[PDB]
């Protein structure tokens, strides 16, 4: 459709697949999100990464 | 080779021979505000070396009964050096931080401090004990300045949330048998590109002993914990007269 | 008009129905989204982050709450004495409730995956020792002694420069997913038991504390997933929130 | 133009925030690979240094002998939209006949969803959130009965005149959006866009909204961020004469197209007030169940 | 007007007409009138087996 | 007929719903549209047109209302005396309410952009002088003296053939948009203050008035926009309009 | 005096940075401002009354009896448009009856 | 909206009507189906035993 | 569609994108308007335009 | 707190017994004459 781009997720690293009947995109359904994940951002935010086999304090 | 380290920024250099690597919060380095994210139109001032350097602001004493403390950023610096001045003369401020918490002892002492950074650390009160009184923390408690402030109930971080889950935030531990310092780099965190360094504290620095300090009679009993921090990529805009609050 | 015929469901309001509703502000454009650090895309990202496990969940007076965050070890009599025990069930009442994993777990009916608990020794540098940490799969009763615990999945921890060790609680189930376990027929979904024993002994020289503490951090492995979204067992409000 | 070297080589102005991690696709749980006995020196996956601040990197494969398992378990239900896009109660508004509260046939409700624990605890897992939402209005009498009554719901944004009565001129609603609907009709439902002046709403704001001295009497404003105050929800029975029936309006919110930043520890003490994280000091309870001893179940 | 709520194992079962559990922030619920046609929904295969 | 199922929203009347409704007059053709001058396409076109700013909003009796349209300057004692002050908040009660920009502003919840105020000197040709006009961004209290005001954004105006000067009130905000500011927590969105001082002095020779007036005209810059349509704060009717 | 507004811009009055403004101008179009249903007429049909006690009523189509709408359209001298009219009926208490 | 007209049958609940109904658990994925012996596809298979 | 052209905006310098189900175009939705603007028509209706850099009265 | 505002080093004791404080050349003149109490204090280098 040729609608307005007023969705809260316009320009997101994860694209969505939705349905809508109005000219304003935020009226659209939640749809399906993309399944990307970045655990390291929280679980391993270290500068100099340390291997599994090696001892963490060299 | 991960234990030894040197941090040099501005005219200041820090060394440590018992480190535990470096944490870069949420996996990203501080950066200046892009032309697309910005909104204010005036050309910013970026003092560089005169404000992005290491400032050693406070020292607390770790005792067998210490509860823990916290500091608010950028509150801690608003009245120090050239950074403070810029924060006072300008309406808008933005920057990142390199936090270096120090605490050494001996191979005969023991204890573990949890050092973490919690964005938008909103303080709460005990609500009159019974929870019927809608009290509110006073300015001196929400923005304690450089002396920091001691946690009344560390278990719930004085905000009704479990400290046991504080590790979901950028952090490091100072386990005396292992390291004598924590280093955490933090990017600017806010829902706006710039903000007032006076009215809004972007995050809080928590230092809480989870494993009590201990040692035998005869070992040095005075174990200080010192806080050193450096702003990074500081930017200021909206210039006028200086204001303290 | 065009021939239509209403079917059952008509006029109902399903709270989880993903439908289309009329926009109240036509041609409105939201404030652009700047870059903000720490964006999370999936709750599973949070489940892999270790949080403190309250193995020592016994003290209850306000002044001692912080003691729940760590348990002790100290010089013994070398009889392979027991140090501590706890169920591995993550979505069950107990130690796991202190962890973010346990809390997020409460919003899902079923889970599946391996778990991990990392133990950090906070004693003095001069203290040494070897502990045996075991995981007893379903069916095995609380090990009466170290010899019995030793028959299950376990790790023998040696204190040294590396302050911590990781016990992996591998996914060993009969079903692909486990619902939250609890006393009763639902104990069918229990994960098992974790017991900690002294392999050698906590040894220390003259001049160092005879008692030190261990802090346990737990999270999920990368094969962990959850399903069937539900409301958490707790509702943190008594009367109306004003 | 520039000429001195320190200027030419400086990094002052780099707007490209270097990132140490990138997101990868993960539609299913990770599989398990076959493994065997390893009796090596130098190699030590089991040992870690939690002090660093990172979680363990040790996996099943390196701690025990594992078989191969093809894990097709989906990660779809744990996405933000899956977790939050479920309508939940966020507001209740009474319109009694003979009463102490709203005995005038109309009512104003500040749009704040923090008066209900289930929803509040969920969103407070994150510091910043940006989303669109679907609101549903369920009306009926206090007994749950449906009556032939016509209502008007009007969204009053900050700065617009709040009706002061059932007959206020503001109900002309020439610009504000309003919904006229009967109790006999199905629940009213509409879509709402992300309306903050900020790039995201934030459930926590550690600061003050204005400059100046922050004396005792102004502490009610600590933690108040206008960017989160979207306005008022006004309702009235549509008539110049009082309605014949007492009414109740329940408000349900279903977020959609969600983005969240900065995860936080989850609330573990009962909520007391909407505006703050105050907790009952004399009833600080452990986060969970407790037992008699650490060596017994 | 009635409210039907699906309470999966582990979720709090309402203990009264006024229970907090009816906030139904995560469980799926259906609000419908007796005057309306029968309520109808699709349910997936939900066993761990 | 075709299987349909009614969803919530059914039968509701949303005043802003942009739908399709049956035409009452089939095959009716409207009178053709001739050319008419001055067609406006967007309200923003009007916001760039300067209208008179009532800086002198003090007189209230009917006979003096016209005095609000201009403020005075006159020979002083050369102590950098203050001439006048006003908040820059365009959608706030005060001077800006006299301008079309301020009025149109009232129909929108949020605004964003730089503003401009042009001052026109209406004294005699022989009168001269230099004024300092300053804009103090948020946080800065009303400048106590010219030296303090001078630290902010400002312009030094010199009277001459060019009767007017323009003070640009650049967009300097923490947020991308500001809601209408007012006393209370919403002062968070305040734009700042504008103060006018004597840089030199109003000098005039023998035979010319010792007092002249300045007229202020204000409008918005081309980066100005508004959003979130709302009803204006005023409703110009008491009883029914007959 | 010329009659034109100032041409001075931010760039020429102070040292400015570069800002990429993506703020939309969509909500200030005529249709955006006016295409919002507002009250323009009220008609009474009482039983025992002074006005229309005969079960019918005539209303001259003039929308100037209501301030909110009137002030908005009076911003312009000439206007050309199509319109969507909605009629909401009920008793004086807001009750719905089989009529 | 789009011009429609309700026909008889409207609102009725036919127990054998093979229709489409709203899903209560969005994005839910059922436990995978392993191999189980003895799957029957048609009752006629049983009638020959 | 093949409808009548009875919309109040038939033949406007700004084209619209609308929806309709009837044979008369004025029944159609408001849709999206084109975003053109001519501020000068009101803000700068001068015959001999004067630059920004120069002094307005030469 | 005051000393900390200048050029400095934070020394941590460990296997490396020593640390080096660099007293960088920060002068107004290209050369300094020998400093001493009086007008020649103009050439002072500073304090450690
Ligand atoms: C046509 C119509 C009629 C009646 C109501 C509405 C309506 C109501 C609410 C709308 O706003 C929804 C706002 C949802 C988020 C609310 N927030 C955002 C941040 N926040 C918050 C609360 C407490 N502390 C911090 C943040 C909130 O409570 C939009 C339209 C629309
Ligand atoms: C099938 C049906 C039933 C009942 C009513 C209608 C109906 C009612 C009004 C219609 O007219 C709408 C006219 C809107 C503009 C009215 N004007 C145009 C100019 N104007 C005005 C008022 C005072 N001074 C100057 C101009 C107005 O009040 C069309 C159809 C149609
Ligand atoms: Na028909
Ligand atoms: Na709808
Ligand atoms: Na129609
Ligand atoms: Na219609
Ligand atoms: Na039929
Ligand atoms: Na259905």
């Amino acid at each position: 459709s040729h609608e307005n781009s007023n969705s809260a997720t316009e320009g997101s690293t994860i694209n969505y697949t939705t349905i809508n009947y109005y000219k304003d995109s935020y009226a659209a359904t939640a749809g399906k999100q993309s399944l990307k994940q970045d655990p390291d951002k929280f679980a391993n935010p270290v500068k100099d990464i340390f291997t599994e086999m090696a001892a963490p304090l060299k | 080779s991960d234990r030894v380290a040197q941090l040099t920024i501005g005219n200041s250099t820090i060394t440590t021979q018992e480190a535990a690597n470096i944490i870069v919060g949420y996996g990203e380095w501080p950066s200046y505000c892009s032309d697309s994210d910005a909104t204010a139109v005036d050309k910013p001032t970026r003092p560089d070396v005169s404000v992005n350097r290491f400032y050693t602001l406070d020292t607390k004493l770790w005792e067998k009964s210490s509860k823990g403390w916290y500091w608010k950023f950028p509150d801690v610096l608003t009245e120090t050096g050239v950074f403070g001045q810029n924060a006072q003369f300008h309406y808008l401020y933005r920057s990142g931080f390199c936090i270096h918490v120090q605490c050494n002892a001996s191979k005969f002492h023991q204890g573990a401090l949890l050092v973490a950074v919690l964005p938008e650390y909103v303080i709460g009160t005990v609500a009159g004990g019974t929870g019927t009184e809608d009290t509110h923390p006073p300015y001196k408690q929400t923005q304690p300045g450089a002396d920091g402030f001691e946690l009344q109930h560390p278990y719930v971080l004085d905000a009704g949330i479990p400290i046991s889950q504080l590790t979901v935030c950028p952090h490091q531990w100072i386990n005396l048998r292992t390291n004598n310092c924590a280093t955490i780099i933090v990017p600017y965190i806010n829902a706006l590109p710039f903000d007032s360094a006076l009215n809004h504290c972007n995050f809080g620095l928590l230092v809480v002993p989870i494993s009590p300090l201990d040692y035998d009679q005869g070992a040095t009993p005075v174990i200080p914990i010192t806080i050193t921090l450096a702003p990074m990529c500081s930017e200021f805009a909206g210039l006028r007269q200086a204001v303290t609050q | 008009g065009f021939p239509t015929e209403l079917k059952p469901g008509t006029n109902q309001f399903l709270t989880t129905d993903d439908g289309v509703s009329a926009p109240i502000l036509p041609n409105f454009h939201p404030t652009p989204c700047i870059h903000i650090p720490g964006e999370v895309r999936n709750l599973l990202e949070l489940c892999q982050v270790e949080t403190i496990l309250e193995v020592n969940n016994v003290p209850t007076n306000a002044t001692s709450l912080m003691e729940r965050l760590r348990f002790p070890v100290s010089a013994q009599a070398g009889k392979g004495e027991l140090c501590a025990v706890f169920r591995a069930d993550p979505g069950r009442n107990g130690p796991w409730q202190s962890t973010l994993l346990g809390q997020l777990c409460g919003y899902y009916t079923q889970w599946s995956g391996s778990l991990e608990v990392t133990f950090m020794f906070t004693g003095s540098f001069m203290a040494t020792g070897k502990m045996l940490i075991a995981y007893t799969p379903p069916g095995g009763p609380l090990p009466k002694d170290r010899a019995t615990a030793m028959l299950g999945t376990h790790v023998i921890w040696d204190f040294g420069l590396q302050s911590s060790v990781t016990l992996v609680i591998p996914w060993i189930s009969n079903t692909h997913y486990r619902a939250h376990a609890r006393d009763g027929v639902f104990d069918y979904y229990t994960t098992g038991l974790v017991s900690i024993w002294y392999q050698t002994n906590y040894v220390v020289p003259i001049g160092a504390p005879n008692t030190a503490y261990i802090i346990a951090l737990a999270a999920a492995q990368k094969n962990f997933t959850m399903k069937l979204c539900k409301d958490a067992s707790d509702i943190l409000q008594t009367g109306t929130i004003q | 133009g520039d000429r001195v070297a320190d200027v030419i080589e400086s990094s002052i102005g780099d707007s490209v925030s270097r990132a140490l991690t990138h997101a990868l696709p993960a539609p299913t749980g990770q599989n398990t690979q076959v493994s065997s006995h390893r009796l090596d020196t130098g190699k030590v996956p089991a040992l870690q240094a939690a002090e660093i601040g990172a979680s363990s990197n040790a996996s099943d494969e390196s701690m025990i002998e594992t078989r191969c398992v093809l894990n097709s378990h989906s990660t779809a239900e744990t996405t933000l939209d899956s977790f939050f896009s479920r309508a939940g109660l966020v507001g209740e508004i009474d319109l009694p006949l003979k009463g102490t509260t709203n005995p005038n046939g109309y009512a104003n409700w500040d749009i704040d969803i923090t008066g209900y624990a289930q929803m509040r605890r969920k969103v407070e897992l994150f510091t910043y959130m940006r989303f669109d939402a679907e609101f549903t209005f369920v009306a009926c009498t206090p007994t749950g009965e449906v009556v032939p009554q016509l209502l008007q719901y009007m969204f009053v944004p900050p700065g617009a005149p709040k009706p002061d009565s059932r007959e206020s001129l503001a109900w002309q609603t020439a610009t504000n959006p309003s919904v006229f609907v009967k109790l006999s009709d199905p629940p009213a439902q509409v879509s709402v866009p992300f309306m903050s002046p900020a790039s995201a709403y934030q459930w926590f704001y550690d600061g003050y909204p204005t400059f100046g001295e922050h004396k005792q009497e102004k502490d009610l404003e600590y933690g108040a961020c206008p960017n989160n105050m979207m306005g008022t929800f006004s309702v009235r029975t549509v008539g110049t004469s009082k309605s014949k029936y007492p009414l109740v309006v329940r408000i349900y919110m279903r977020m959609k197209h969600v983005r969240a930043w900065i995860p936080r520890p989850m609330r573990n003490q009962n909520y007391l007030f909407k505006a703050n994280p105050n907790y009952a000091g004399n009833s600080i309870k452990p986060t969970g169940a407790s037992r008699t001893a650490i060596t017994t179940l």
